[PDB]
């Protein structure tokens, strides 16, 4: 019950914003090879 | 330090956004030839590219400055791709154009508060005071 | 002499492209050291916010116990 | 405390943190024994000139 | 490489002589290919020259050591 | 295998003394010397070891 | 007994990952600032 | 006196006339812009490795309340 409520929410809270960074990534540097070169 | 809240009690409350920007020594060496004269009546004024153009003329006070507590810092305090031009003159022969642009102001607004960014124009270091109330290439060329 | 100018057109505008390609390639240099500065500081930015939820994860997992 | 500029060729070096870019660091000979290749390659494809 | 100190003089032949190294095969991976020839060889004599270093440095190492306790201890007998 | 590249020159430009700061011109107040980096300093060579 | 030796032991050698990528994007901007540019 | 100005002049004229020459190269620029997507093929790389490991921490979660 409670265990569902901890152990999943927290994992998918993990996964949606490890996914952020890697989208950063794939922003920044093609927005350098877009403007600075 | 005095002289924002000066603006922001006269002239911040005639225009609406200010940046709050310490320019060493060095930077100085670049316009001015052989003199160290005190920078008072120091024109700021903004120009931007490719869309239309502006200035807006201001003076905000410079006066050498012990205040740093890090040794660096000791000396002078006064659509991103654009342009910001100082004009420096005294009672005597001497005036200058300085250009400070974007993108070392807004990185550099990030957390004495104090941070480091880089001259473009004139490639020397500067540092931005961060006060706790808070197309590339044919931009520069046309001048 | 009128053949003379051309040959001084000529150099200067040797000079005038070569202060435009020395330029070019000095802030483009020192613009894209700025950006390699910008995007360590982004990712730093964000590694922030994954450690920060990873304490979240563990500090209320450790309330999991007094939750059930 | 006073302030210094560093001029190695048509480059100015200032701020501490700039420290890797202008000045490189070359270890004790054990510990290099991993990168000599790239060391000779240096040497012979690089350009020293600039 | 703009002007450069002329090259000290050097017997030649140090490839293919008489005696073999096991360095050799190795060398054997460059090839001309692109360069001309004299360009190639003195390259080649270069490289040659970083093999011999880097086969100088090991034996160093190698011969630094010492020696351990259990030879010497076998050494009785 | 950590032999350093050519030899070069490196020139270090400082500000003079703070009893000495007084000037019109602040590059008058830097002081400057030449590093030779990778070098070494000799005696007259002879003709013959020319 | 057992949920502590999987809970944790696990989310350290997660953590341990995690670090990887911050020290890899460290050492590898650096290097193209130090080596190319 | 018009003979060390033409001097002055000519010395002056050598120096100045040598300022002249600089240089550029174009290889640069394009080893700069294939190490940036050799970078990101190692980003992915050790991305999808720590997504795989994430994904099998819960597996091995859910198998390991079996054992108590």
């Amino acid at each position: 019950s409670q265990a569902s409520r901890v152990l999943s929410r927290f994992v998918s809270q993990l996964r949606r914003k490890l996914e952020r960074s890697t989208h950063r990534l794939i922003a920044d540097l093609e927005r350098l090879k877009f403007l600075y070169l | 330090m005095d002289v924002h809240i000066d603006n922001q009690v006269l002239s911040g409350l005639g225009t609406p956004l200010l940046v709050h920007l310490f320019v060493p020594d060095t930077v100085m060496a670049e316009l001015c030839p052989n003199r160290v004269p005190n920078c008072e009546g120091a024109w700021c004024q903004t120009l931007f590219s490719d869309r239309t153009g502006l200035t807006r003329v201001c003076r905000v006070f410079a006066a050498r400055g012990m205040l740093p507590g890090r040794p660096s810092h000791r000396g002078t305090f006064t659509n991103p791709f654009h342009v910001a031009a100082l004009r420096f003159y005294d009672e005597g022969g001497l005036v200058g154009e300085l250009q400070i642009y974007y993108l070392s102001l807004f990185e550099g607004a990030k957390r004495a508060l104090v941070r480091g960014i880089a001259h473009i124009f004139s490639p020397h270091a500067l540092y931005v005071v961060t006060y706790p109330e808070l197309s590339i290439l044919g931009a520069p060329e046309r001048e | 002499s009128p053949e003379a100018l051309e040959l001084a057109e000529r150099e200067a505008e040797r000079a005038r492209s070569e202060r435009w390609d020395r330029c070019a390639q000095v802030l483009k240099n020192r613009l894209l050291r700025v950006e390699l500065d910008g995007i360590m500081r982004d990712h730093l930015a964000r590694a922030e916010e994954i450690r920060q939820d990873l304490d979240a994860v563990v500090a209320f997992s450790d309330g999991l116990e007094s939750m059930q | 405390d006073r302030a210094p500029q560093i001029i190695i060729g048509n480059e100015v070096y200032a701020d501490t943190l700039a420290a890797p870019q202008f000045i490189e660091r070359v270890g004790n000979m054990d510990e290099m024994a991993a990168q000599f290749v790239a060391l000779y390659g240096y040497r012979v494809n690089g350009d020293h000139d600039h | 490489m703009a002007r450069r100190l002329p090259k000290p003089t050097l017997q030649g032949r140090l490839e293919a002589d008489f005696p073999d190294s096991p360095l050799l095969p190795k060398f054997q991976e460059l090839n001309q290919n692109n360069l001309p020839n004299d360009v190639f060889r003195e390259a080649q004599r270069s490289y040659l020259v970083f093999l011999t270093s880097q086969f100088c440095y090991e034996e160093y190492v190698q011969r630094t050591f010492g020696v351990p306790r259990r030879q010497r201890a076998i050494d009785k007998r | 295998m950590t032999c350093p590249t050519f030899t070069r020159a490196v020139r270090v430009s400082v500000d003079n003394d703070v009893t000495q700061q007084l000037a019109p011109n602040p590059a008058d107040k830097r002081t400057e010397q030449t590093v030779l980096v990778n070098g070494l300093v000799a005696f007259a060579f002879s003709e013959r070891t020319r």
